[PDB]
RNA sequence: AUCAGAGUGGCGCAGCGGAAGCGUGGUGGGCCCAUAACCCACAGGUCCCAGGAUCGAAACCUGGCUCUGAUACCA
RNA sequence: AUGUAAA
RNA sequence: CCGACUUUGUGAAAUGA
RNA sequence: UUGUUGGUCUUCAACGAGGAAUGCCUAGUAAGCGCGAGUCAUCAGCUCGCGUUGACUACGUCCCUGCCCUUUGUACACACCG
RNA sequence: GGUGAAAUUCUUGGAUUUAUGAAAGACGAACAACUGCGAAAGCAUUUGCCAAGGAUGUUUUCAUUAAUCAAGAACGAAAGUUGGGGGCUCGAAGACGAUCAGAUACCGUCCUAGUCUCAACCAUAAACGAUGCCGACCAGGGAUCGGCGGAUGUUGCUUAUAGGACUCCGCCGGCACCUUAUGAGAAAUCAAAGUCUUUGGGUUCCGGGGGGAGUAUGGUCGCAAGGCUGAAACUUAAAGGAAUUGA
């Protein structure tokens, strides 16, 4: 039986969230930043393969036995790439023992994007 | 002193061009100034491949690759070592 | 807290070859939530591989809605088209040219929907040229050549034959032999499918598509 | 819980870290021999060597 | 930018000796 | 003119009887080619003055001295 | 952050 | 401004006793 | 003599492994132990040599401090302590 | 959430995340280039309408009608101004959280004018190719864009060819690039910055050591901010350009 993990790996964090075929009902929500006690480890890559087991266990218990990616970054009128937390979190459901079904990147991505933030000269740090 | 020839960018029979927003700072820098590479990226490197293949339900699929077109003004292309400061011989090289 | 939810069975219509996309969950029926009539538009979005056990379509992602519920089986209706992020950005390269056109469709019944192609020029054998452009006059009219095939190869019944054109290309591979003679043009499909509108429910027309 | 699983050292790789005080090595699991994988030793370390592992979903990048 | 800053203190200073001047009329 | 307030480390300030400190400043080492900044320590007090009571006072009442705010109207 | 007037 | 009763009848469901 | 030094008895201090900092060191090496020579009438807690016992660690990196070569920028040339 | 690390901030009145739909306003990704168009400023979603333009083609027509230009005139990014409209995003000012010796900054949060549009002002930018416009001559090459001419051979075409897509050759006109002097230059560089003491094609603007200073004053334009015109007293031996060796 196939659920949806809409993995929303940006900086800063990560969302491991579990879905059932429609969406529209939540079954498990891990993130990264339950799984550290720092701000900063939030989007570790281990922090990432700690919440991805506690997912697989939950969904182990629950009779769901495959599952679809939907990786995902920023996205917006920000950053594309999925965070350090993506592939480390993928892996691990991945040699959890559940199975995947098919991988797909939804970041959001505009026909042309509303004003980023920073200014003209950007961050300059 | 005139370090390049073409100014810096590529602009010839143009009088204006639309900037664009550096991926790393946001820095505005014209379309034609700025440091572009198209990336095409796998899901996971070469170290899990295998270990998402044996997980594969259906058999045959390939693993999609995440495509993007990332820009960077010229600080940031320097600092993250996209492109050097060369001689001045080898600052001509287009290849 | 889910010790009070009841699984469901969703079904695809009859057109396409395999069913049972998968199993929803709904919480079982109280006061004001009722499970049955309460949510009953769920959407649902599969793949066309998945759907008609042909991994030569991959891509086209099946967006699929959910007009009825009968007795523990989701009923569920054609409700899109689409493409992955990865096949339409494995499509598009520079040194190309990119030609876009949408019309506005009525069926016979009254769906209301738009649809999207999407072709590229083609690099004909023994080019030695370095970048393969149309001329604007030249794109314009394969775009008109593009919606007036919308406009005529759609215009028919419904989506249940409507889809049936989409499945196999019949439209897109039927771009290309329609105007030849203007530019090569490889790589046409239509990329979406939106329903703006659809009419009253009329519960005879799904079981008669649906299995 | 995590059951401590052994390796063996195939291979090195280089001398990471700032000081380099670190050998990357490449690891063989000894009860499946098909899992090359990168881990990050202190000390000297050669080929032949069999490391003890706590976990083993820790690994190392290349050039971490 | 040391010459556009210098541009602002002119131009601060020259409005500073109108005010001056319409005041004595 | 009366009356409220306030006098404590070099300075600005806290301190409810067992009873003295906060910031900054001082002094001696460290870091530096050398100063700051930073690091480690060290030393500070007629608690405005004279009383008086008080287990026991810088604090509580009384007198003396100096700074500050106030209210002083009808004619 | 900074660098003899003492040539 | 706010509540009850009155005007004030009819019948249906969900949690309540 | 402001005790050259070596004896004898007596006197029995600080010091409980040393804060911020910081030195030298990769095999007969570090560290421990004593001996000889210089100065020298007398005085060796010093320096230069000698032998005796005899390891821990590392077999690397450019992170801090510096050095060499190349490329690059400079409004520096008593030369960035510019 | 945010970050070097955090904090301001949001959050069991359920934040963030997930899913369906709606509104609003901006923006027009990828394609997109050492490519196009425009006097410059500038100009990238679709389609239709209106007027304009360059180049090419021409055994059409006029027949010197031209070049450049004091005075005078049209347009002129961004910001800014006066009124309406709109007010997503971003965001001068301001307010906070960090950092710091301090931090009125960089970093982070919230946000006003503004950003967008209609009417009218303003007239400035490193408004740059830091290179005025017209003409001739002068060196070699492959790309490329628009048109035209010349070649058989090929198509997912085409009632058949013909045309359209592609290959080769030539001409004209563009945006450029590469290699080289027999050239020039202080050189960097430049096929136009070449055809200069062997100095003369035409014409407009403009410079005369560095500052004072685009300042004062008078005029004039503007609602204002300001624009245009624009000294002097005095001061000073250098300021500056290209390239070399070192540090
Ligand atoms: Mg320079
Ligand atoms: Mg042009
Ligand atoms: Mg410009
Ligand atoms: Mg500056
Ligand atoms: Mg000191
Ligand atoms: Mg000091
Ligand atoms: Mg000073
Ligand atoms: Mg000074
Ligand atoms: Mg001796
Ligand atoms: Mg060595
Ligand atoms: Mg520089
Ligand atoms: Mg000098
Ligand atoms: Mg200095
Ligand atoms: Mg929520
Ligand atoms: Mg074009
Ligand atoms: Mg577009
Ligand atoms: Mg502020
Ligand atoms: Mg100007
Ligand atoms: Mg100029
Ligand atoms: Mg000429
Ligand atoms: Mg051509
Ligand atoms: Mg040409
Ligand atoms: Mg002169
Ligand atoms: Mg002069
Ligand atoms: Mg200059
Ligand atoms: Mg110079
Ligand atoms: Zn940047």
């Amino acid at each position: 039986v196939f659920g949806v993990a809409h993995i929303f790996a940006s900086f800063n964090d990560t969302f491991i969230h579990v879905t059932d075929l429609s969406g529209r009902e939540t079954l498990v929500r891990i993130t990264g930043g339950m799984k550290v006690k720092a701000d900063r480890d939030e989007s570790s890559p281990y922090a990432a393969m700690l919440a991805s087991q506690d997912v697989a266990t939950r969904c182990k218990e629950l009779g769901i036995t495959a599952l679809h990616i939907k990786l995902r970054a920023t996205g917006g009128n920000k950053t594309k790439t999925p965070g350090p937390g993506a592939q480390s979190a993928l892996r691990a459901l991945a040699r959890s023992g559940m199975k995947i079904g098919r991988i797909e990147d939804v970041t959001p991505v505009p026909t042309d994007s509303t004003r980023r933030k920073g200014g003209r000269r950007g961050r300059r740090l | 002193t005139f370090k390049r020839r073409n100014g810096g960018r590529n602009k010839h029979g143009r009088g204006h061009v639309k900037y664009i927003r550096c991926s790393n700072c946001a820095k505005c820098c014209p379309k034609d100034k700025a440091i572009k590479r198209f990336l095409v990226r796998n899901i996971v490197e070469q170290a899990a491949v295998r270990d998402v293949q044996e997980a594969c339900v259906h058999d045959g699929y390939v693993l999609p690759k995440l495509y993007a077109k990332v820009h960077h003004c010229v600080s940031c292309a320097i600092h993250a070592h996209i492109v050097r400061v060369r001689s001045r011989e080898n600052r001509r090289n287009r290849e | 807290p889910f010790t009070k939810k009841q699984w469901y069975d969703i079904k695809a219509p009859l057109l396409f070859t395999s069913r049972n996309v998968g199993k929803t969950l709904v919480s079982r029926t109280q006061g004001t939530k009722i499970a049955s009539e309460g949510l009953k538009h769920r959407v649902f979005e599969v793949s066309l591989a998945d759907l008609q056990n042909d991994e030569d379509q991959a891509y086209r992602k099946i967006r699929l809605r959910a007009e009825d519920v009968q007795g523990m089986n989701v009923l569920t209706n054609f409700w899109g088209m689409d493409f992955t992020t990865d096949k339409l950005r494995s499509l598009v390269r520079k040194w190309q040219t990119l030609i876009e056109a949408h019309v506005d469709v009525k069926t016979t019944d009254n769906y209301m929907l738009r649809m999207f192609a999407i072709g590229f020029t083609k690099r004909r054998p023994n080019q030695v040229k370095r970048t393969c452009y149309a001329q604007a006059s030249q794109i314009r009219q394969i775009r008109r050549k593009m919606v007036e095939i919308m406009v005529n190869q759609a215009a028919s019944c419904d989506l249940k034959e409507l889809v049936n054109k989409f499945i196999p290309e019949v439209i897109g591979k039927e771009i290309e032999k329609a105007t030849s003679s203007i530019f090569p043009l490889q790589n046409v499909y239509v990329r979406k499918v939106k329903i703006l509108k659809a009419p009253k429910f009329d519960l005879g027309k799904l079981m008669e598509v649906h299995g | 819980d995590t059951q401590v699983k052994l390796a063996v050292v195939v291979k090195v790789m280089g001398r990471t870290g700032s000081r380099g005080q670190v050998t990357q090595v490449r690891v063989k699991f000894l009860d499946d021999q098909n899992r090359l994988i990168m881990r990050n030793v202190k000390g000297p370390v050669r080929e032949g060597d069999i490391l003890t592992l706590l976990e083993s979903e820790r690994e190392a990048r290349r050039l971490r | 930018m040391r010459a556009k800053w210098k541009k602002k203190r002119m131009r601060r200073l020259k409005r500073k000796r109108r005010k001056m001047r319409q005041r004595s009329k």
